[PDB]
């Protein structure tokens, strides 16, 4: 009934924030205020496209 | 009464009964065609209405 499309390994390569839970929570408030433009556009695309494979970038 | 009474009157009996006869035969077959194909005003069975569904954004993205 069709194919499954998923971007190859090289596409989903990126260094991840390697800090732990407490670090993120402590800086979460200031992180939300500063880096919201990338957050808002990412999750808006997540809810609109309704597919991570079209929102990996 | 003469023969024009019973003659024209019996005509009326036959014509009315003939139209009634053919309407019945049409109804039996119309009812059959409606129940089989379903593309008709009657013989339609309840389906869940769309307005019950909710389009508001949910907690999870993928919905």
């Amino acid at each position: 009934p069709g194919i499954v499309e998923l971007p190859t390994l090289e596409d989903l390569k990126v260094q991840e924030v390697k800090v732990s839970s407490s670090v993120l929570k402590a800086a979460a408030h200031h992180y939300g205020a500063q880096c919201d433009k990338p957050n808002k556009e990412f999750m808006l695309c997540r809810w609109e496209e309704k597919d991570p494979r079209r929102c990996l970038e | 009464d003469g023969p024009e009474k019973n003659y024209e009157k019996t005509m009326a009996i036959l014509q009315i009964e003939a139209e009634k006869a053919e309407l019945r035969l049409k109804e039996l077959e119309v009812r059959r065609l409606m129940r089989a194909r379903g593309d008709g005003p009657w013989y339609q069975y309840p389906t869940i209405d769309k307005a019950l569904i909710d389009h508001s954004p949910k907690t999870t993205p993928d919905n």
